[PDB]
RNA sequence: UGGAGAGUUUGAUCCUGGCUCAGGGUGAACGCUGGCGGCGUGCCUAAGACAUGCAAGUCGUGCGGGCCGCGGGGUUUUACUCCGUGGUCAGCGGCGGACGGGUGAGUAACGCGUGGGUGACCUACCCGGAAGAGGGGGACAACCCGGGGAAACUCGGGCUAAUCCCCCAUGUGGACCCGCCCCUUGGGGUGUGUCCAAAGGGCUUUGCCCGCUUCCGGAUGGGCCCGCGUCCCAUCAGCUAGUUGGUGGGGUAAUGGCCCACCAAGGCGACGACGGGUAGCCGGUCUGAGAGGAUGGCCGGCCACAGGGGCACUGAGACACGGGCCCCACUCCUACGGGAGGCAGCAGUUAGGAAUCUUCCGCAAUGGGCGCAAGCCUGACGGAGCGACGCCGCUUGGAGGAAGAAGCCCUUCGGGGUGUAAACUCCUGAACCCGGGACGAAACCCCCGACGAGGGGACUGACGGUACCGGGGUAAUAGCGCCGGCCAACUCCGUGCCAGCAGCC
């Protein structure tokens, strides 16, 4: 499955807070708190050399990581970023954002990648008509969705859709915690996305 | 339909009149001619005519009419392997004792009806060859009355049945003194006499497949007795011991000879579905039926005969050699592929990679799969899983279990002979007032091998007694042989000499020929003593002229001796692999070269 | 005979045809005479048919003969009124 | 084990008879034609061209002669009922060859 | 001349198996090697490590 | 809109070059794991051999018949014909068996791709036009009789129908010779002569419909031909008698040495000829930044064989998979004389091997063959099963829960580690349960109206009661390779040139 297992032991991993988990491997817990460092038997063992690869590798790697989905389907986007012109690099860090589930979460409807990806196969998504449970189904050029039906009623969808009605999202994400609904606009385009990384080192750490 | 169902079986023995039996009585069942015999049955039975039964169906009347069935062994032996007409109490619901009129019974058929015994199953005597002369038909009459007068029945007594049967197909029958013609009245000597088993008029199928088979297309054959249910999958099934199963595919009863689907089965038939499950795998074990609810059924139910013969591979040096499976892979195959079928045989693992201890019934049994071992191309040596002297500080502390074997005061000093004279330590000899008296001696498993043999021979098959161990000994401080008469080993390989094998000649007897050329440790004849050596010539030599001439002289010599395997076998003792071929059988010691055999001996101390 | 008829595109349980001419020889989807039309009965698409009036005329000409499914297919399509 | 088709077969019995049983003919009659014109008996020869021409033909009817089956027989024959009748004696019927 | 992988063996002349073939530098003519359990050959037991190759299913850790 | 380099030959250096390695791909196998589904997907070796069960028939609007049931007598009954008819079974008479299904052995070739060619052609089941359809005869099966054989089959006699065969009219034509004019290698009109047309059936019937003959024609499908393009070895050099061509000549739908007689003898080759080895060509496909490598099954197209070898008739169309004659091997049967078999078709067997499924339901959809239609035939197809054999999607879980367990791992024993990892609370909610349930299909047919246009009516889906939707409803599988450098990933112990691991170093 989309991994599993002791991830704020990635937290430790790669460092730039895989709090990921959610919520307090986000606050005072994670080796974004505790113990920052890489995690293991000789995680404070003082580092070695970074092969050019170690580089590639490394950046490429703790980002497909936190975004809950196949390193061969990524790569996948990828190349079409790469075979549907434009720099690649962006297209597909768009690609990467647009998929459903990355939506899931990325509106507050979620509060993890994972809890996103869940909910998705499990139901209460709208996609433009009655919904979709596919944790991939891409965002068609921005569209509608939130706490389908049947939905808007789990406690914790009570936590999130409540405790939620505040901040705002991004430049192409529209968040109407009104009648819980989000909508997609356009192509997130770099600026928009924190989430520190780059590209290049990833795509070219590809080529082959 | 099950309320008319009647199988059963023809036991028999050394003799006389097998199947027979099951055959000839087609009139009835076939057409015209010719053959009537075989018979039936089976393939390669010319020598003999034991095992693989199976089975005894045929629509055919009498008429009378109907019974029914008319589908029951039917099983001689000279059994080989010791007991298999098991699989007949488990459905058969009488049996057919086939005595002979010249002699009466034969210690051979002692088994087929006490195995039964306590039975459950009123035999039906049938004495045939009557037709002849020289054969009292009243007289064997009374003999078999005491059969179970000893033993008890008890509701036989009758034992009525009670038939002589006739050449000419009387068959008596009843009994004396024509019958008819004699197609007319055994058919009422059954069914009239014959119940129809308790079967089970509804619920599911309950078909205990007994035995089992295949075929180069019919799949695999089900083989046994319905207790519930019958009979169309699929419509899936279960097994015995584990889930059993998926479903199935069509069923070939036994209508005769075939291989014909039942139309429809139900129970008291002795049914055989297939198709499902692919016949994956099979073991007259389990229970068979409907879809659980519930297991389980019985029996298993007794195979464990006796004997054992050692396996292994011809890992000597005469290349490359029979066929093309010599190897233990090829040999391991056929080992399990045996653990189907046959159930007196006893597959068990040694120590030595080549070696098996084939536990099979009787001390013929063991030959039935040799000899087919190699018609089919794998050459094998005999026996011979020996033991282990342990444990350990230490002189041989294996077991000790005896077993009389009535008697009949005609052999009370012709088996106490051989165990006295081989420790065989009578623990006692419980007697009795009857005429018999058991003979318990703590003989290990160095003293009991090959006694199996000559024990039958001494007591003439009237006489059972098999063992265990009641401790670990260390063997003791004398040889349980060890033979008589050394055996003749060869010096190397080359061909027989007539100039060689001339000169010692009358040094005892010989094996091969010539220019039979063998190979060392190979045996060929036995010594005139209890001593061994290793002579050799092929040379033979020498030739030759000139000059001159013209006289003389001009040896001959004398064949086997040959023979038989069976008759060579046995004749080991130590280490003697008796390696055998798909047209051939040899027989070399543990240790070929001489100087070889002196490095495990090595005596004291 | 010469005949237009149709033929399977789509896959596993997806059929939509093709509406073309052949000889009745090469396999219901052999090579064709030629391309004419197309048409899908589970419906879908708002246009799930396109039976060329035209070609379905001047095809049919000399001895054009269609399944019969076909000649009605073709006659809805607007082929076949008399007018 | 059984095909109903073999009726093929029995016809071929038949026809291939028939047809070959004509084929022959008009060769034959055509041949012997060949002939008269041959020694000279111009009329008769031609009068053979004839009931030739006619065989021929009637081969044409069926699946003896076909095509230009009968096309080329005929073009042969006249042209030799001619050539052979042309030692110096008549296209005297001179029906079946036209002026 | 093949190699004979895998820890511990048997195998005699009757002995079946097989190649997957592998050159194996350091005793020429081994231009190919056998394969643990192929018919005959069993499997490197009391093993751990590693096991498709030198082949033996996983252990129940009991 | 797209090309990354590392190892490796010294005491250390620079170079040529050899080899190693990375990644990518496959109708793979094997090791080890195996939860759902979807779709593509499934002998690539014995192209050996195969039990068995389906794989092509359909028409009484074609024809006579036999057997069967109904109704109806007949005749008193005797009898058993004859009718009407539902039919059944062949026989006969037509139209399909030449695609549809298989595989690639063979094949170095216009066989193939490609682009042209045909004054040397031919296509029945359809549309187009014009003309025709009027007398006479007759067969062999069916049946009965007769006979040989085990069977196979079967030889001799006797009568009968038809859209079968044959003769005679009528030609709009057509064919041929020959004749001419126009052309232009055997294309077009026509003139003198000769030869050839042709079946009915059924009904609301005097005509409505299936159909029939002659010819010009269309769409169509194919045939022969021709350019260029289509693999390695020259330690394969010299190759050629129908063989180079010519006269005429026979065959064929027509060419042509395709087969023949004569006659002249040229014809071929390194712009690789003869030979040998390899081989189904391609459209296309993996590959590569790239020209270029390789490959070319499952689609699709053209090509070849059908156990191997040969042939020919039936014919619009074959030398013909499930057709026929003859030899080789094979295999089976017998009364030994004598007969039957070819699954490189669907499923399926045994042998081979590393190896490759199912002897399923369904003709409801498409599709194809006979049918005036009703419909009949249809392991083409439509699915269905089974295989990690591939490709796509999906899951065994989310979330909060300690300076932080137990425990095991390391430990300079101070502590460090695996680890929020698990335990716990809420949670969601796979599998699994109840209710409903699909397009997929609308045509051929009813009724209207010229049976036509158009129109309104009628009927029918094995995938499925699954798919899907709804309500239900527990939290539910992980592993496999690596860890000296190339390369990313570290420590304890054993171990101590035994055991061993390696692609290289
Ligand atoms: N005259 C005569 N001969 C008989 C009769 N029964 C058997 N035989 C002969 O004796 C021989 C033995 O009979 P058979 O039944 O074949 O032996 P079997 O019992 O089947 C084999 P086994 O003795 O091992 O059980 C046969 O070959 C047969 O010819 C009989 O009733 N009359």
């Amino acid at each position: 499955g989309r991994y599993i297992g002791p991830v704020c032991r990635l937290c430790r991993r790669e460092g730039v807070k895989l709090y990921l988990k959610g919520e307090r491997c986000y606050s005072p817990k994670c080796a974004m708190e505790r113990r920052p460092y890489p995690p293991g038997q000789h995680g404070q063992k003082r580092a070695r050399r970074p092969s050019d690869y170690a580089v590639r590798l490394r950046e490429k790697q703790k980002l497909r990581r936190i975004y809950g989905i196949s390193e061969r389907q990524f790569r996948n986007l990828f190349e079409e970023a790469s075979k549907k012109k434009g720099v690649t690099g962006s297209v597909f860090l768009g690609l990467l954002e647009s998929r459903l589930d990355n939506v899931v979460y990325r509106l507050g409807f979620a509060v993890s990648r994972r809890q996103a990806r869940q909910l998705v196969r499990h139901g209460h998504i709208t996609v433009n008509g009655r919904r979709v449970d596919l944790p991939s189904y891409r965002v068609r050029p921005g569209d509608e969705i939130a706490v389908a039906e049947k939905s808007r009623n789990l406690e914790l969808i009570r936590q999130n859709l409540e405790a939620m009605k505040g901040r705002k999202v991004g430049p192409w994400l529209s968040l109407d915690v009104e009648g819980m609904k989000g909508k997609f606009l356009r192509l997130p385009d770099r600026e928009d996305l924190a989430l520190p990384v780059n590209e290049q080192l990833v795509i070219e750490f590809y080529s082959r | 339909m099950i309320e008319k169902l009647r199988n059963i079986a023809i036991i028999a023995h050394v003799d006389h009149g097998k199947t027979t039996l099951v055959d000839k009585l087609l009139q009835q069942s076939g057409t015209f001619d010719s053959r009537a015999e075989t018979q039936e049955r089976v393939m390669d039975s010319n020598d003999l005519e034991k095992e693989r039964g199976i089975t005894i169906l045929a629509k055919n009347t009498a008429a009378i009419k109907w019974d029914y069935r008319i589908n029951i062994v039917d099983t001689p032996g000279h059994a080989d392997f010791g007991g298999e007409v098991e699989r007949v109490m488990s459905m058969v619901d009488s049996v057919l004792l086939v005595v002979d009129a010249f002699d009466g019974p034969m210690p051979q058929t002692r088994f087929v009806t006490k195995k039964a015994f306590a039975y459950g199953l009123k035999p039906i005597v049938v004495i045939n060859k009557v037709d002849r002369p020289g054969a009292r038909p009243d007289w064997v009459v009374d003999q078999v009355f005491d059969l179970f007068v000893n033993l008890d029945a008890t509701d036989e007594q009758l034992d009525f049945a009670i038939v002589y049967a006739s050449a000419l197909n009387g068959i008596a029958g009843l009994d004396h003194e024509d019958m008819a013609e004699d197609m007319t009245p055994l058919y009422q000597a059954i069914v009239d006499h014959v119940p129809a088993p308790d079967v089970d008029l509804d619920g599911p199928f309950q078909m205990q497949i007994s035995q089992l088979d295949y075929n180069s297309y019919v799949g695999v054959i089900g083989i046994g007795r319905i207790k519930r249910g019958k009979v169309k999958p699929n419509q899936q099934v279960t097994i015995i011991d584990s889930e059993g199963k998926t479903r199935n595919a069509k069923v070939g009863k036994v209508l005769g000879h075939l291989g014909l689907e039942r139309i429809e089965t139900d129970l008291a038939e002795a049914g055989d579905i297939v198709a499902i499950t692919g016949l994956g795998e099979l073991n007259i074990s389990d229970t068979v039926c409907d879809t659980q609810n519930v297991e389980a059924l019985p029996a298993l139910s007794v195979d464990e005969p006796t004997v054992s013969m050692f396996f292994c591979v011809n890992t000597s040096p005469f290349c490359g050699k029979e066929g093309k499976f010599v190897t233990s892979r090829q040999i391991l195959d056929r080992l399990n592929k045996e653990l189907v079928h046959n159930v007196a045989l006893r597959v068990e693992e040694t120590e030595d990679a080549d070696a098996f201890r084939v536990s099979g019934r009787g001390e013929l049994h063991l030959s039935v799969l040799i000899e087919n071992m190699r018609r089919e191309g794998f050459e094998l040596a005999v026996s011979r899983p020996k033991v282990i002297f342990r444990e350990i500080d230490g002189r041989k502390q294996e077991p000790y279990e005896n077993v009389t074997l009535d008697v009949e005061e005609q052999h009370q000093g012709s088996v106490m002979q051989a165990l006295g004279e081989r420790k065989g330590d009578l623990k006692n000899m419980n007697p009795d007032g009857k005429g018999r008296v058991r003979l318990d001696y703590v003989i290990p498993s160095r003293g009991l091998i090959g006694f199996r043999s000559e024990f039958m021979t001494m007591t003439s098959g009237t006489g059972l007694l098999y063992s265990t161990f009641s401790h670990y000994d260390d063997v003791r401080p004398g040889e349980v042989g060890q033979r008589q008469n050394g055996v003749l080993i060869s010096n190397g390989q080359g061909k027989a000499v007539a100039f060689a094998l001339f000169g010692l000649q009358d040094r005892g007897k010989l094996f091969l020929g010539h220019g039979a050329e063998v190979y060392e440790g190979q045996i060929i004849g036995i010594h005139s003593r209890s001593n061994d050596l290793t002579v050799n010539c092929l040379t033979g030599k020498k030739l030759t002229n000139m000059r001159a001439s013209g006289a003389d002289e001009a040896v001959v010599l004398v064949p086997p001796i040959r023979m038989t395997l069976e008759q060579a076998l046995e004749f080991i003792d130590d280490d003697e692999l008796v390696e055998v071929t798909p047209t051939s059988i040899r027989i070399r010691k543990r240790h070929l070269t001489e100087n070889d055999r002196r490095r495990a001996n090595r005596a004291p101390k | 005979m010469v005949k237009i008829r149709l033929a399977r595109f789509g896959s596993k349980h997806n059929p939509h045809y093709r509406i073309v001419v052949t000889d009745a020889r090469r396999k219901r989807d052999g090579k064709y005479i030629e391309k004419i039309g197309y048409y899908d009965p589970r419906k879908t698409t708002p246009d799930w048919l396109k039976v060329d009036v035209e070609r379905a005329r001047y095809w049919l000409s000399v001895g054009a003969q269609p399944t019969d499914t076909a000649r009605r297919l073709l006659r809805q399509a607007g082929v076949f009124r008399q007018e | 084990r059984n095909l109903s088709a073999l009726k093929r077969h029995r016809q071929s019995l038949k026809r291939r008879l028939r047809n070959k049983a004509k084929k022959s003919a008009i060769k034959t009659l055509s041949k012997k034609a060949i002939q008269l014109a041959q020694e000279g008996k111009a009329e008769e020869a031609l009068k053979i061209m004839r009931k030739a021409e006619s065989l021929i033909d009637k081969a044409a009817k069926g699946s003896t002669l076909h095509k230009n089956a009968a096309a080329r027989r005929k073009s042969r024959l006249m042209r030799k009922v001619r050539q052979l009748l042309e030692a110096a004696g008549a296209p005297l019927i001179g029906g079946g060859l036209s002026a | 001349t093949a190699y004979i992988p895998g820890e511990g063996h048997n195998l005699q002349e009757h002995s079946v198996v097989l190649i997957r073939g592998g050159r194996v530098k350091d005793l020429p003519g081994v231009r190919y090697h056998i394969v643990r359990g192929v018919y005959d050959a069993a499997g490197v037991k009391d093993r751990k490590k590693s096991r498709s190759k030198y082949g033996t299913k996983k252990p129940k850790e009991a």
